[PDB]
């Protein structure tokens, strides 16, 4: 066996490859993205949960040197690590465009993503305008997404609405999207979404010097401090552009701003497997943030 | 539009 057998999971398809023994992440992922037709790759990256926190392949490392299950078959998830500060101008192939609308339509579906109501509401005429063509009451009769996952259980509940209640909702805006295709319908979702307050937003407990629990956000724009009761807005910011350096030892983390009037930020982090991310995260999001301004 | 990161215990250097 000069190969071993990989499951590759993404957003929209599951699909089979054979891995070479010694083949690195790189190696693996490259061929994922060829065989997709996606071009756009620092978006993405391969990941998969062990003891329930969040691992990404590392590109330089053996597939199989990672502590991934190795029970057949090895299965990885393609999925968004980094997210752009605007989809309508970055999103430049269809392929890419359509991975990042149904990994985001997911986010708010599990409310791992705040939505309100009214958005809601306007999140799933979209949806069902990419998924169903344009409206036709003829084909599309009383009922016809009772059985769809379109919003939010919290908006469901919020105001105790029937089905069909929220069917008329969803419909009504639905007839006024006529004229749009899939692509252009999933875009006008993302530019929705991306406005969202916890778009794009990494989450990690954290805990000052003081001992006072914390929420380290880290997204496209830089590191925010969250208070653990409001994942909304961030009481401390620190963008990209604003910071000298992050350096890290023994759970600790030390920010340094570029103004070097402000004083440093230290938070700790109890596991390393986070901290790697975290650094990991960083790397990443600033390196994108530099380049959209280069 | 880079960064380095480097041993010492690391230390993220930003520009």
């Amino acid at each position: 066996p000069k190969t071993f057998t990989v499951r590759i999971v993404t957003m929209d398809a599951e699909m089979e490859f054979n891995c070479e023994m010694k083949w690195k992440g790189k190696d693996l992922f490259d061929l994922v993205c060829r065989t997709l037709g996606l071009r756009e790759t620092w978006f993405f990256g391969l990941q998969y949960t062990i003891k329930d926190t969040v691992a990404w392949l590392k590109m330089d490392k053996k597939v199989l040197d990672h502590d991934v299950s190795k029970e057949e078959p090895v299965t990885f998830h393609f999925l968004a690590k980094f997210y752009p500060e605007n989809a309508e101008e970055e999103l430049v192939q269809e392929i890419t465009q359509h991975l990042f609308f149904l990994q985001v339509k997911k986010q708010i579906l599990d409310e791992k993503v705040y939505c309100p109501p009214e958005a809601s509401v306007l999140l799933a005429s979209y949806a069902v305008q990419a998924k169903y063509g344009d409206y036709d009451p003829s084909v599309h009769k009383r009922g016809f997404l009772a059985q769809e996952e379109l919003l939010p259980k919290r908006v469901i509940n919020l105001y105790q609405m029937t089905p069909e209640m929220w069917e008329e909702r969803i419909t009504a805006w639905y007839a006024e999207h006529r004229g749009r295709a899939r692509d252009e319908a999933e875009m006008e979702y993302l530019k929705i979404a991306q406005d969202l307050e916890m778009y794009g937003v990494n989450y990690f407990t954290i805990r000052n010097k003081k001992g006072t629990e914390l929420l380290l956000g880290v997204d496209a724009l830089g590191l925010h401090i969250y208070d653990p009761e409001n994942r909304l807005t961030p009481k401390i910011s620190f963008p990209w552009n604003e910071i000298r350096n992050i350096s890290y030892s023994d759970k600790e983390f030390t920010i340094k701003p570029l103004d070097k009037k402000i004083d440093v930020f230290k938070f700790n982090s109890s596991k390393l497997r986070v901290n790697k991310l975290i650094l990991q995260l960083c790397i990443g999001n600033h390196d994108l943030f530099m380049r959209r301004r280069k | 539009e880079e960064v380095e990161l480097i041993l010492g215990d690391i230390i993220l250097s930003l520009n």
